[PDB]
RNA sequence: UUGUUAGGACCUAAACUCAAUAACGAAAGUAAUUCUAGUCAUUUAUAAUACACGACAGCUAAGACCCAAACUGGGAUUAGAUACCCCACUAUGCUUAGCCAUAAACCUAAAUAAUUAAUUAACAAAACUAUUUGCCAGAGAACUACUAGCCAUAGCUUAAAACUCAAAGGAC
């Protein structure tokens, strides 16, 4: 009947989402700026920031690395998506 | 618009009635034969890249034409610019995809 | 007409619905050992249903039992009891180093 | 056969000692890290004051009083007074979330004190007092 | 106040690694949401303001989690070209 | 008040006709299943049944206008007792005035 | 769109729940392939033609018949 | 969606309230 | 109705604890109750320090009393128990067993389009 | 039938209810035998009782 | 002449039932570096990775064993009107089939 | 004054996490715990000159008072600063009685029962039929003047004309 999410559902749909089944040229292992690219690179930087902190302060990587307990300043992937800069 | 032709849904995968396919294929093959009989131009068109070489090889065997590459905007509506003054357009286009 | 035509029926292979780890179980305020499995060891804060993995109905049942146990003198508010630190881990959350 | 982050449970018996004292006996270093001044106090397990320091007492003033390096100096000063009184191991209860929250703990380590644990006691009301109104800028 | 001291929000230092313990305590408080709670309790957020923020953050989390699914889903097809030359 | 108020020793409507058949039941069991150890809601199910017998020709039917009117008279008298203690309860004051108006509407259709 | 469900599926669902998929691998390139499950359903049908009315009787008898044939049926609850 | 029509009413009511005060 | 008392008692020796449970259960009977069962849960450390009758308590004896009583007696019982000097904290609730574990067939999830664009 | 059974069950259960006559005796039996309502669960859903 | 309805009822794919966690035999028809394109008799092929053990054995025409998961990988996304498909199947390569 | 107190008092005020939930209620509104009372059947839509309600602010009397805070005072800034920032402290926010009856009281969606195809002004929230009531008829003047009713008295509801203009307004 009354949905609080309706107020902001349409605003966040252009800022945090794009339509169509298209993946960026950069996202492949191997131009004109687009808004979808900003979304496709913003989410990866957050996932890698969340996921690369689940390795430094966890035991999977190694025993010395686990002891290092390395917190991260920021994660930022290159627009070309050639490599990452953690 | 495809639901008329679907025999049913087998655990999520739509099945195509092969009886309607047989009737429709008979008409389509029959039409394609009279066009070829009358010496019309037939163009095979597809953008599926797995079958690009097969479809180009098929057209060459038939004696007809294939366009499996990127289709330029205006190829048919603006043919005279793209091809020349008196270019003859295809009389039939077969869309494998 | 045709003997081999498909027969209407409910899906024989329909997969069962997944249940929560507290489905069809009694959540009691006096069972502080079970309630402690859904709070934080350090702060004692109740976990959300995205961490606990419970359904809505059980998430509310655990929430009410924790608040009742805390307010009646059964469960500590600010931390998890050290006795229950060894109980199985059922929540998708990691805190160590 | 591993280290436990969880403090030795009070009232029980443990195998961990520091200079022949149990966890319940180690003196406590109370650090109040606010956004302007970082104060530090060390007390015995019977709640007797041993050392005290702060960015203000060290001599910093105004905006310098609330920097990381100002708290580090305050921690080193508190360590020196406590070390004289006979303190080698401290339990660090750090209240507050200001700039010298960590720096005060780093100064205490630089001053020759051995921190065995770090607690946090930042006040978190459970529903409490209305905070002051948002600043417009 | 009426609870026991040194059980809640307490971490133990391992091998005199006082920086590693402090980094662990912060991840615990950040994960339990105490850091965000203390940040927002410095000044008063009006009830209408609070509701607008929570509805926006919820919708941002939905569209972000959904965009992650779409990239992960469409990244399976990301591989060496099998039909090079056609 | 009203002529009839259910006694404290009366059984609830679920076991009203079941305990009499049972040959012998203890005093304690009779007290547990009486109206003394029940909520007020149970005491209202007994009041309604008594009125249906004394008024309706076919007490088995509860969907007749006469039965619906009896259902609203018990509620109205219940809401009135509620409002005598909770003088500033505005939700139940609305429940009382809306039930009175509902009864008047049904009495008009019955007439 | 009609969901395509034949009467054999009632039997097939039970076989997969009780024994899983046959350890022999499906070969979907052979147009006349007979799987372990399809042999179970063919025998289960034969017994039902005789007139057995109990599903439990038809399921345990069919298992015995295939055991005589030598097929390795593992009642894997896991 | 501008608020211009609301601003005209805003000024009318403000000026009217000051007239009543005088 | 059927009510479950949750009575935390002062930590005492068995002679005095038994006297406290006789005085308590007698009060329930004096309020028109029918006691059904008595359970002990053992003496333990309280989750926090409770102050009753000008004394701070860290340990108490946990007991349950199952009984029946009229709806009007619940308040009188809690009032009386709060005045007793050997009762750290009395709490009457409706008996849990009177409430029956519901039956569930699983979790059919809500779609995300319904969550955002909703009725 | 259901209500007759439910009434009969309560009559049998009422045999073991507490009364003034057996109060002191029932109090001592309770103190001797403590009860525990604590149990835990696993990721699978099994109940673990220590 | 057999009818289409009969052909579908007696089809190996109809006998397979649900394709989740089923075992099937496939054939490698295309290889791209260490990626194997395997036809298991369905509409869409699957793509697996060359196993470290006996890598050289997996050549074109080699029949293998698979554990199916989905016959087509598809999923509707928030705000979509149709399911997005990657035109691929999901299977886990188990190893070579014994010729015997 | 400050920091600590596993010291005492207080029960004022407000209810973290749960809540990534979307329940209850006519709306307003409502989420610390417990208990008591309690929501329910009119076929359905359709009501005012009647009745009962109605956030916040405000008024009346007696209390409360942790914190917040119009106003006010003090300090900064500025050409000025009757402001934004800093500090202090009131009315007030709380309780109990009564009044007041207003909100962007806005899902800017009247209610109800159908339909999804024989249907893109734009944007928003797909289109559209039927039934009943309410409401609208260029913009401003105008949440104004006068009238009547009201515990309202610098108030609310009801609500024009002269006169001016050739536009005002909505979406892209
Ligand atoms: S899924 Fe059944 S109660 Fe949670
Ligand atoms: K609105
Ligand atoms: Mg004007
Ligand atoms: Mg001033
Ligand atoms: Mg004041
Ligand atoms: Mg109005
Ligand atoms: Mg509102
Ligand atoms: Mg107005
Ligand atoms: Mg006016
Ligand atoms: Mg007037």
């Amino acid at each position: 009947s009354k949905n609080l999410l309706k107020k902001f559902a349409s605003k966040t749909r252009k800022k945090f989402w794009y339509e169509g089944p298209s993946l960026g040229s950069h996202l492949t292992p191997r131009k004109k700026t687009r808004k979808e690219d900003s979304i496709r690179l913003r989410v990866l930087n957050g996932l890698l920031y969340k996921s690369l902190t689940e390795l430094l302060c966890t035991p999977q990587v190694s025993q010395e690395v686990y002891d290092l307990n390395v917190e991260l300043s920021k994660v930022s992937v290159t627009s070309d998506f050639s490599a990452c800069r953690v | 618009f495809m639901e008329p032709y679907i025999f049913g849904n087998r655990l999520g995968q739509d099945i195509i009635d092969l009886d309607q396919t047989a009737l429709n294929l008979q008409l389509a093959l029959n039409f394609t034969a009279h066009v070829a009989y009358r010496k019309g131009i037939i163009l095979f068109v597809s953008r599926n890249r797995q079958f690009s070489h097969l479809i180009e090889t098929t057209a060459q065997a038939c004696g007809e034409y294939a366009h499996t590459r990127y289709f330029k905007g205006g190829l048919l509506t603006n043919a005279q610019l793209l091809f020349g003054p008196s270019v003859r357009l295809p009389d039939l286009i077969i869309f494998l995809h | 007409s045709n003997e081999d035509l498909p027969v209407p029926m409910e899906n024989p292979y329909k997969e069962p619905l997944k249940k929560c780890v507290l489905c069809e179980k009694r959540v009691d305020y006096k069972n502080v050992q079970l309630l402690s499995q859904f709070i934080s060891p350090f702060t004692g804060c109740i976990y959300g249903r995205h961490i606990t993995g419970l359904c809505g109905k059980k998430q509310r049942e655990i929430t009410k039992a924790i608040k009742r146990a805390q307010k009646m003198g059964f469960m500590p508010v600010t931390y998890k009891d050290p006795a229950y630190l060894k109980d199985p881990r059922v929540c998708n959350i990691r805190y160590r180093e | 056969s591993r280290f436990s982050l969880y403090p030795p449970v009070p009232g029980q018996e443990s195998s961990l000692q520091w200079a022949g004292m149990k966890f319940e006996d180690v003196p406590i270093a109370h650090i109040k890290a606010t956004y302007n001044n970082t104060q530090i106090q060390v007390v015995s397990a019977t709640n007797a004051s041993l050392a005290r320091a702060s960015c203000g007492t060290e001599g910093f003033r105004n905006a310098k009083k609330g920097t990381g390096i100002a708290a580090q100096t305050a921690g080193i000063a508190a360590a020196a007074k406590a070390t004289g009184k006979g303190v080698t191991h401290i339990r660090v209860v750090v209240k507050g979330m200001g700039p010298g929250r960590w720096s005060a703990i780093k100064g205490l380590t630089m001053g020759g004190l051995e921190v065995i644990s770090i607690t946090d006691n930042t006040p978190v009301p459970h529903x409490g007092c209305r905070p002051r109104k948002a600043r417009r800028l | 106040a009426k609870h026991l001291k040194f059980i809640a929000r307490t971490v133990m230092v391992q091998e005199g690694n006082v920086e590693g313990a402090y980094r662990t305590l912060n991840r615990i408080l950040t994960t339990d949401g105490l850091t965000e709670v203390i940040s927002r309790r410095r000044y008063y957020e009006k009830p209408c303001r609070r509701r607008q923020r929570e509805s926006y953050e919820t919708c941002r989390r939905i569209y972000n989690m959904e965009m992650a699914r779409k990239i992960n889903f469409l990244m399976r097809k990301n591989r060496a070209d099998p039909w090079l030359g056609c | 008040k009203q002529d009839d108020e259910p006694p404290s020793s009366a059984f609830i409507k679920e076991y009203k006709d079941i305990i009499p058949n049972i040959e012998k039941v203890d005093d304690v069991v009779k007290r547990i299943l009486s109206l003394e150890m029940a909520s007020r809601k149970e005491k209202l199910k007994i009041k309604q049944e008594q009125l249906m017998n004394k008024i309706v020709e076919n007490p088995e039917d509860s969907r007749t206008l006469e039965a619906q009117i009896i259902a609203l008279t018990v509620r109205i008298r219940n809401y009135e007792e509620h409002m005598q203690k909770h003088r500033k309860d505005k939700a139940h004051k609305r429940h009382l005035l809306m039930s009175i108006d509902r009864r008047k509407k049904l009495l008009k259709i019955l007439r | 769109i009609q969901d395509i469900f034949y009467q054999e599926d009632q039997i097939r669902a039970k076989f997969f729940a009780t024994y899983g998929s046959g350890q022999k691998a499906f070969d979907l390139f052979n147009p006349n392939f007979k799987s372990t499950c399809q042999r179970f359903v063919e025998k289960y049908t034969e017994l039902q033609n005789l007139g057995e009315t109990d599903e439990e009787k038809l399921f345990v008898e069919t298992g015995k018949a295939l055991l005589a044939e030598g097929i390795i049926l593992r009642r894997v609850r896991e | 969606k501008n608020v211009l029509k609301i601003r005209r009413r805003k000024m009318n009511h403000h000026k009217y309230r000051k007239l009543v005060k005088r | 109705p059927r009510y479950e008392l949750a009575l935390i008692l002062k930590a005492m020796r068995r002679p005095e604890t038994a006297a406290a449970l006789k005085r308590t259960i007698e009060s329930l009977m004096d309020r028109g109750a029918i006691v059904r069962n008595l359970e002990s849960l053992g003496e333990r450390a309280l989750p926090y320090r409770i102050s009753s009758h000008s004394q701070q308590h860290s340990r108490g004896g946990y007991f349950l009393v199952d009984f029946y009583a009229p709806t009007s007696a619940v308040e009188n019982i809690l009032e009386h128990l709060a005045r007793d000097i050997d009762v750290v904290r009395p709490n009457i609730v409706k008996h849990p067993l009177t409430q029956e574990v519901k039956e569930c067939d699983g979790i059919v999830p809500v779609p995300l389009e319904e969550k955002l664009y909703s009725t | 039938q259901l209500k007759e059974q439910e009434v009969l069950k309560l009559q049998e259960e009422a045999k073991n209810f507490i009364t003034r006559e057996n109060l002191e005796a029932r109090i001592e039996e309770a103190l001797d035998s403590p009860k525990s309502y604590n149990w835990a669960v696993t990721k699978e859903g099994q109940v673990v009782r220590n | 002449v057999e009818s289409f309805a009969s052909m579908l009822r007696h089809s190996p794919l109809t006998q397979l039932g649900p394709a989740k966690d089923k075992l099937v035999i496939g054939r490698i028809f295309h290889i791209v570096e260490d990626d194997l394109y395997i036809d298991f008799g369905g509409k869409f092929h699957c793509v697996c990775k060359r196993p470290d053990v006996d890598g050289e054995k997996y050549q074109r025409g080699t029949r293998v064993r698979l554990r199916l998961l989905d016959l087509e990988l598809t999923s509707r996304f928030l705000g979509g009107t149709t399911d997005t498909t990657i035109l691929e199947a999901d299977a886990v390569l188990l190893g070579l089939q014994e010729i015997r």
